[PDB]
């Protein structure tokens, strides 16, 4: 209720003439004898409003620090060539989120949308330019929101830098007398990544001497599917001797063999062999 | 001569025998000491004259004294003449010494000083102002102190004369209003009261009628109104003098305006003027109320005053049948004073007139809810007992002081310890003074509302109906507050009846104090008693029974029935109680009656003559009420006709005509102005 | 101001965090610890409103009983005939009012508007009908309002009732031997109003014998102006003898005189003369 | 064996010589009587062992006693074994009688009974429960009383161990946490505390940290948290057991939930769980608050509890940089308790982080603002004075009781009236026990915050800079409340500087308590002292000076500077005060530092070894803080590596390895669960 009273002396009077007492010393000094004051002076709706705020905040806190929160994606550099790079991320973590969208960015979204961000943790970025800096970043669309972070910047290698060549080795013809050991030593000299026996996303070149038995060679079929150059071992040697990565067409398994005479492997070096 | 009358009175005073020499003045001082220590002195004690005598044979000094009001005391002159007349007029034994000391005492309640005028054996006089709070302290008399004393004695004399309940037996009341030039006497008195208006809140008040003293409720304002009642030709003069005071003394305007307003109240000729002065008085007040945040003591004084004026308006509107306006002020008034009885009372009246009886009953529920000196007097009780408290030495001494009196005649005039001798016989008539007055004695004090306590015990026992006594006892007497309420209940009963009133009570429970429950039952029993008929039953009924029946009938508003019973009670003997009620109903007829004639002027003149005679016997030579009656009669019949009608009455001799001629002379003097 | 506080324990708190104390035992029990109450709790506009009411009432009272109030009109009956009546009122009293309109009513306002209610206190109501009751009332339009009261009802006289005949007497011809005394005695016998020497609004008949000196007779000219019948004294006698009011044309001063022989006055009666 | 260690301790206790036989126990009873009559008993007095001996030659009985914490008292068994070991191990003179009475006293603050176990000369034992309020009253021991006593002794032992200010010199602290099965010992202790949670408000509280006892602030909840700190592998177990309690005893849910919440507080692994339990705990509370109109005493308990939990949330949000949410709860929390220091404090933090410094300063302004028993001990003060209060008979008697001790060696171990003999030498290292420990003596009590009062008076006088002493005195010591405030002021200074702070002060005047003015000036002087460099001046500075400089640097948050000075103070001699501050900064690194390395583990291991040695010398064989350190080191280096690094240190002999192996063994046992 809200009811207006008038004041004679600490005695207060209704317009009904019913007279309510109040304290002489505790009487509000904004008031003089024969004032009109309106008592009510209290509010029981405000409590409901306050209770509502308390819970909204509690609810927010709980969601925010109480639920399982999808973590931000971590972007790493797998390998870098002159025209290319391979990128991967640490596996996705979403506590309760459905994941909707995973997307790559370099100076904006022109970069694509990863088809299977779960099953497959990598992508190869193909067309590029020699000795030119780039930057890439990931963006995550999950039900619980979009998070992203940690963009990286990498400078593609120059012609003379061979560190990014990663060879997967296939069948060698015993008669041709070139050994895996020779190829590896050569790879070591040029500072290339160690020699794979298996074809991955990051394989640059498949080295091979022996076609026969080629069919049913899973690595060769993968190499073809990945569109990786299939080259004779002498290609690696030539890279080492010309101190830069060189053309591969001259070393295709059907290429004219006159050029191979000029890139024969030296005999295995035991010091290097013994050392490692 | 006006001197003639005064001379006769001064020689006609009673004598009270002091028990122990000195007791009289020692008790006076004690009583004053108490009054002062307690919160309200009020009016203080009535004036006293004390006589000191020496019995020569024994070495013993003895005293005598009496009470008196109405001696002037504008200074020592008048009291001294009085003492001189007393001493010169003595008739004493050889055994009584001629050395005699006389003292006159008049209490000044403005300064709280007792002024004592002492007339020595050597015939010299000294005045002392006694402060009774600090025993030893005596001061000297300034002019201001004399004026205060003059004013004290005049206020006290008016208030006392007009309330019989305050009068002791044998009190001598002088006609303070008489003088050489009648008009100048009255003016002197009026101006004295008006100049003292600012100090009115120091004058005491009757707490029967009001919670606190207010500018409107206090003895000074009451005495001024009572006096103006008998001097209507002086109204215009008075309003002017106040208009003049407010100009010389603007800081007191509230007091002077209030006096204008209360003086013109209930004078139909002057209503336009009253309404106009109220208007000018009230509006400023709402402002001045809201312009104090202190709530200083002046705030309650003003709020009370504001509410008292509003009450006057409310009453006026109600009497004129305008209930809508009445209710408007009535609201405002009850807010400003929640402590105001009058405010709730009018608020109830408003509801009653608008026929909303529950609100009325609510209002009623909401409302807010002395001297011992009579050892000396014994009532004769219609000759059924002896009244003599004197010892033989006391009587020997008394007789010595009154040589001119035959001793057996003297003994017959003594009532207890007081000698009710009246020597000059002013006011005498045979039927009154030689019969009824001797029986009964003076009728005054709290018992004076009926004759129950004055009459033969046998006569009371003889009353068939117990309720008849029970509803009239001094205990179950109503009193101003409950009387006013009883009235509102009567108003309600008249419309819907007692059964109706009672339903209203329980409707109100839905939306009750015990004191109210008690009134309902009283009202019920009074209504029942009202129905009774004491005639035609071949049953003999005493005067007392007729008188009690009549009082009940007045109470229940059966006017004709009441007049009839009251007159019947006067048939076998004079009944001062019934007589006064009859004169009162002639002077102030009930409002509800439609200009009906309850009593014819011949009947009135007869009663008025007897009453004046009764009053004079016991020393009331002032008689303000009786003058009001004479004034009304002169208005109706004319002064000369009225005088002839008085002369035509068989009881009228010369002694009573002295008194009547004086009163008529005074009234006549007032007509030229 | 109006400000919401919250309650911990008798200590109250702002949303500003400033903490106001209140009384432990004097605390409203509608409130529990951690309520929200709103204090203000007082009103200083209501006082202005109250002050306004106080004065409106005071003003109304003053006008109503404090000013000079125009009194209600008092309507009296001057005289009544068979076909007519004369009405007057006690003089108008308006304390401050301008008076606008004074109007007569009998069963409504058809009755006219008095031209000079001040200068002239009467009106004659002319056309009427024998022995038929009527009623009349006044209405007052003054600036201060309209008041009216005290309508009256009167029954016009029958033919046989002569009480309403009021004669004004003119010149008598000494030779014709008819005296004023004879006419008056006759008027007394029939119960007519006493004989006027002057023409007023209420004069019914002008009695006359002597035309000569007629011009410059103010009464005769007034009689004509008022359209009062001018008749020989024998007309009154005939009224007395035929015990009813009779036709006047036979008694006009130019009428054939044969009829006068039949209505001669008896000689003056001394008993009646001596008695009065 | 774990029995091995206990055996050595029981034989290694000090001896205090009673002044007057009986005084020791009479004073105990008196002190209890007082505590009870005054409002808070709190924890009551520490446990005492009293020995009664008879000197045969004289007829005189004399006493000896010492203080001890950490004996179990789940019933009489453990205290009795202890008394048995004491008596069996005696070496006494022919002049000392073989009749000996031993008493063990443990105070139960749930029932306010002192439990006294008396081992008679006839080798029989009796237990009495003394109510010290009613002198004569002795009761009999119910199981419930034993459990209360067990709980009292465990709470008291944790609280005491973790606050040096409460420890008397020579107090013997036993490793209550050791037992046959390590995991079962710890569980026993945890379940004991948890079952007693409903009675937590009877457990006392530290009023430095809180106005009233609250469910969150009381000794029981503190001791539980302190214990869990050293037993992190038992957290999951504990949360479950409470989950189980809340099912058996739902009426106490608030207590059990609060314990879950405070146990998981500040464990990063467990934050999701904490947040979740808070959520389930708080929402019901807003309802239950508004559903009582009584304001019954339970209303303050609940509002306080509600505010304490909200504080926990606020703190969490602030630490995670979410200031908007923090401010939301922070508002709600300050309303529910206006008496809450913590509520205003967090409210100030919120403002500071939002950079609104006036509001912060307002909040700070709004905030709300023992035992005497050391007569027996005298500090050696670095060998600059003699400490001997014994009389010759006292010493004769003491020697008789310790026959195995060479008298001159004995005299050297006496400090005032207490013999600081440690016989089995557990914890011994040469550099500590034979040098620095002898000088200085035990460092405990209110003086223990720095070495000012332990060192040579000359060394103090030698300090160039008076402010350096003045800002570090025991009087001008900060204390929990003002320390917290000083911290907020530092936060502000870091942003806007002292000049900035000072402007904020006067902006706030526009819109300040004296106690606050005093802090501003203190802060100012500390900042100044901070700037000082004691090196490179070719000026020689004492260890005391380096240590005081370092304490000031910590206070002003110059962390690297502080570590540097503190280490420098340890160069010439061991400094238990500086050492402890170093270990503390390793254990709990400042939040502002960006995961910076202040100290390398080799330095820590060195300091930790010396500290364990110092602690052991004066009987602290409990060392909860040092276990926390060992636990952290085991986490970083692995247990085996850590052990080798300890073995590699030149001071390490067999006596100290007993102690270290025990602590390592216990920690290891906890890793399988």
């Amino acid at each position: 209720x809200x009811x207006x009273x008038x004041x004679x002396x600490x005695x207060x009077x209704x317009x009904x003439x019913x007279x309510x007492x109040x304290x002489x010393x505790x009487x509000x000094x904004x008031x003089x004898x024969x004032x009109x004051x309106x008592x009510x002076s209290q509010n029981l709706e405000e409590e409901k409003k306050q209770r509502n705020h308390f819970k909204s905040i509690q609810a927010k806190i709980l969601e925010k620090y109480g639920t399982h929160k999808p973590e931000s994606p971590v972007l790493k550099i797998v390998n870098v060539t002159q025209t290319s790079c391979v990128l991967a991320w640490d596996p996705l973590k979403l506590g309760s989120a459905k994941l909707k969208s995973l997307i790559l960015y370099r100076k904006g979204i022109r970069s694509m949308v990863i088809p299977n961000p779960f099953k497959v943790t990598t992508t190869k970025i193909s067309g590029l330019s020699v000795d030119t800096p780039y930057e890439f970043q990931l963006k995550l669309i999950t039900t619980s929101g979009t998070l992203w972070s940690e963009k990286v910047i990498l400078r593609t290698h120059k012609m003379t830098d061979m560190s990014g060549i990663t060879v997967c080795l296939g069948p060698l013809d015993p008669l041709k007398e070139i050994s895996d050991l020779q190829i590896s030593q050569c790879l070591s000299h040029i500072g290339a990544r160690p020699l794979q026996r298996h074809v991955a996303i990051d394989t640059t070149h498949f080295v091979c001497n022996d076609l026969d038995n080629e069919e049913s060679n899973e690595e060769l079929i993968r190499a073809k599917h990945n569109n990786i150059p299939i080259v004779r071992p002498e290609w690696v040697r030539a890279c080492e001797v010309e101190k830069r990565i060189v053309g591969v067409r001259g070393f295709y398994l059907d290429a004219d063999q006159s050029i191979l005479k000029s890139y024969t492997f030296p005999p295995v070096n035991e010091e290097e062999l013994s050392y490692s | 001569g006006y001197q003639f009358l005064n001379r006769d009175i001064f020689k006609s005073c009673p004598r009270i025998m002091e028990r122990q020499f000195g007791e009289c003045l020692h008790n006076r001082t004690h009583l004053i000491k108490d009054l002062i220590s307690s919160g309200n002195v009020g009016l203080g004690p009535i004036e006293i004259v004390h006589m000191s005598y020496l019995n020569k044979h024994e070495k013993e000094e003895f005293g005598e004294y009496f009470y008196v009001t109405g001696i002037e005391v504008s200074g020592p002159a008048m009291p001294v003449e009085f003492l001189e007349v007393l001493k010169s007029s003595k008739r004493i034994s050889k055994n009584i010494s001629n050395n005699i000391i006389l003292t006159y005492c008049c209490f000044n309640f403005f300064s709280n000083l007792d002024i004592r005028i002492r007339y020595d054996a050597d015939d010299t006089f000294q005045t002392t102002a006694i402060d009774c709070n600090k025993e030893t302290t005596d001061l000297t008399m300034t002019e201001k102190m004399w004026e205060e004393t003059f004013a004290s004695s005049v206020i006290r004399a008016i208030i006392t004369n007009t309330n019989p309940e305050l009068k002791p037996p044998g009190l001598v009341e002088c006609p303070f209003y008489v003088g050489k030039d009648t008009i100048s006497s009255c003016k002197k008195i009026i101006e004295l009261l008006c100049r003292f208006l600012p100090r009115s809140l120091n004058c005491g008040w009757d707490s029967t009628k009001s919670m606190q003293a207010t500018i409107v409720n206090n003895y000074l304002m009451y005495s001024l109104k009572s006096f103006i009642a008998i001097t209507p030709s002086l109204v215009d003069f008075t309003i002017d003098y106040l208009k003049g005071l407010t100009k010389k003394d603007p800081i007191h305007d509230i007091y002077y305006k209030t006096a204008m307003i209360t003086i013109l109240d209930h004078i139909e000729t002057k209503e336009l003027d009253m309404i106009t002065i109220l208007n000018e008085t009230l509006d400023p007040l709402l402002s001045l109320l809201n312009d104090l945040p202190p709530r200083d003591a002046d705030s309650a004084r003003l709020m009370n005053c504001m509410s008292d004026l509003l009450n006057i308006q409310t009453n006026f509107l109600l009497n004129r049948g305008d209930y809508e306006l009445a209710l408007g002020v009535s609201n405002t008034s009850t807010e400003l004073a929640l402590d105001s009885f009058e405010s709730w009372y009018n608020l109830a009246r408003c509801h009653i007139k608008k026929e909303e009886y529950e609100k009325a009953l609510f209002a009623i529920n909401s409302m807010p809810r002395r001297f011992l000196t009579s050892n000396y007097y014994k009532k004769p009780l219609n000759g059924t007992r002896e009244h003599y408290d004197l010892t033989a030495m006391e009587f020997t001494n008394l007789s010595g002081t009154l040589r001119n009196w035959k001793e057996d005649e003297l003994k017959r005039q003594i009532f207890g310890r007081i000698a009710m001798i009246n020597e000059k016989k002013i006011g005498y008539t045979k039927e009154i003074w030689d019969d009824i007055a001797i029986k009964l004695g003076p009728i005054c004090g709290p018992q004076s509302v009926n004759l129950i306590n004055y009459v033969s015990p046998q006569e009371v026992k003889n009353i068939k109906n117990i309720n008849l006594i029970a509803r009239n006892t001094i205990g179950k007497q109503l009193g101003w507050f409950s009387g006013k309420i009883y009235g509102l209940l009567m108003e309600i009963v008249n419309k819907i009846g007692w059964n109706g009133l009672l339903n209203i009570r329980t409707e109100a429970f839905m939306m009750c104090e015990g004191w109210l429950d008690d009134l309902f039952l009283d009202l019920y029993q009074d209504l029942k008693l009202s129905k009774i008929s004491l005639s035609n039953k071949d049953e003999k009924h005493s005067g007392l029974e007729w008188e009690l029946l009549g009082l009940i009938m007045l109470r229940t508003w059966h006017w004709e029935d009441a007049v009839a019973c009251l007159r019947t009670s006067i048939v076998a003997r004079f009944d001062p109680v019934s007589c006064q009620q009859l004169l009162k109903i002639y002077l102030q007829p009930p409002k509800n009656i439609q200009e009906v004639t309850l009593l014819d002027t011949d009947t009135i003149i007869s009663l008025l003559i007897k009453k004046i005679s009764y009053d004079c016997r016991y020393y009331n030579y002032c008689q303000i009420f009786n003058l009001q009656l004479l004034e009304k009669l002169c208005n109706e019949l004319g002064t000369h006709i009225l005088r002839n009608k008085i002369l035509l009455q068989p009881s009228i001799g010369d002694e009573i005509m002295v008194m009547i001629d004086a009163m008529l002379a005074w009234i006549a003097d007032l007509d030229h102005t």
